[PDB]
């Protein structure tokens, strides 16, 4: 399973970035689609600082495991129907946030539940969406400035 | 919900909204 594959390697890498805030060393879309990631992400929390804050106080995250009710949340999000990358960027980078506040509570959290969550949502309920559009390339092409 | 329809809301404006801005 590929897509999952590089979907939960972007997702990872991501999610760890922001939360220690440095980078990892060592496929060209996946690079792609990490550099548009950093760049849209980061975009999406701004503006939406106060909204996450509130969201996150919320969502009353008990640890790093404690990713059920994150699960429900994205699932809801797209229960209008309604799929689109503004909407999946947004989730990772809500998920970005979450992760952050992780590392403050306990710096050896594991940002990976998170990921596994968000890519699990995403590549398993919108995978013929994602394969429709070769996948990370739609991503790429959506955010490309 | 309540707290979970909350969020989702929230994180599908601000999703739909970054959407149309680039779309
Ligand atoms: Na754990
Ligand atoms: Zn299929
Ligand atoms: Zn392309
Ligand atoms: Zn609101």
């Amino acid at each position: 399973d590929e897509l999952y594959r590089q979907s939960l390697e972007i997702i990872s890498r991501y999610l760890r970035e922001q939360a220690t805030g440095a980078k990892d060393t060592k496929g060209a879309t996946s690079r792609k689609a990490l550099e548009t990631l950093r760049r849209v992400g980061d975009g999406v929390q701004r503006n939406h600082e106060t909204a996450f804050q509130g969201m996150l106080r919320k969502l009353d995250i008990k640890n790093e495991d404690d990713v059920k009710s994150l699960s429900r949340v994205m699932i809801h999000v797209f229960s209008d129907g309604v799929t689109n990358w503004g909407r999946i960027v947004t989730l990772i980078s809500f998920g970005a946030f979450v992760a952050k506040h992780l590392k403050t509570i306990n710096q050896e959290s594991c940002i990976e539940p998170l990921a596994e969550s968000i890519t699990d949502v995403l590549v398993r309920t919108k995978r013929d969406w994602l394969v429709k559009q070769r996948g990370w390339d739609g991503f790429v092409e959506f955010f490309h400035v | 919900g309540r707290p979970e329809i909350w969020i989702a809301q929230e994180l599908r404006r601000i999703g739909d909204e970054f959407n149309a801005y680039y779309a």
